[PDB]
């Protein structure tokens, strides 16, 4: 999971 | 927004759509390319091809279970492009590049057309 | 093999599947969550959820145009997960995390369940 | 395009  | 994003989600979805295609699950169309038949999901074809997008948004053609392609279309070229649609991997070779490019032009798959043009230019 | 790969292909496919969902094109099921209704593509639901994969591979349920979820399922939690299926982006917030995690557990979306557990553990 |  990432900060888009 | 303040959403979080799962990096591998799109690739995982496409992998599962390919698994459903391999097992012939919820395929709703057969693409006829001369003597050869290819089963697929209308939504994936539309998502990958400008030609299929136009065909399946048409009020009469949206309901057809069989689509016949132009007789000049090569079945192997179509098979390679169908595999690309469901996997992101294009099996481009010296012996098939002309058929793959002509099929990608017909199907309106501009990124495939672009890489075929570049690979041909390099060989000239 | 000796294939070349188009990096953005999976993301582009998912973006187009979401555009077809927004315009209600070739959606073949309505998911009923208490008073709320959500239209979707069966193939995308199966590709994202262990629960939908089981439902639509069932010889009788594969043909249903309406699926009713358990009454304990929260419509907002479902809406957030449906948006995630079609975009890879999860709108996880303090006010919805419990509903999102319970819905992801029910839908069998293990990567969502995992991030919800980690976000909850950090707040404890 | 890349070599996967
Ligand atoms: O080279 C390409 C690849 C392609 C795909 C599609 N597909 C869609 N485009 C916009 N909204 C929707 Cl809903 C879909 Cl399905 C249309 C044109 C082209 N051209
Ligand atoms: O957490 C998850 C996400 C998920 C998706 C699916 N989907 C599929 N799996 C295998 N082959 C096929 Cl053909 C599909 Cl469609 C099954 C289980 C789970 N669990
Ligand atoms: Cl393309
Ligand atoms: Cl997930």
């Amino acid at each position: 999971w990432v900060i888009p | 927004d303040s959403c979080i994003q799962f990096t591998r989600h799109a690739s995982d979805v496409l992998l599962n759509l390919n698994r459903l295609r391999s097992r012939d699950i919820l395929t709703d169309v057969v693409i006829v390319v001369s003597r050869e038949q290819f089963r697929a999901h209308k939504t994936v074809l539309m998502a990958c091809s400008g030609l299929f997008y136009s065909i399946f948004t048409d009020q009469l053609k949206c309901n057809l279970s069989v689509i016949n392609l132009d007789p000049e279309i090569n079945p192997e070229g179509f098979c390679i492009l169908l595999d690309f649609m469901y996997t992101s991997r294009l099996n481009l070779r010296e012996g098939n590049i002309m058929a793959v490019m002509a099929t990608a032009m017909y199907l309106q798959m501009e990124h495939v057309v672009d890489t075929c043009r570049k690979f041909i230019k390099a060989s000239e």
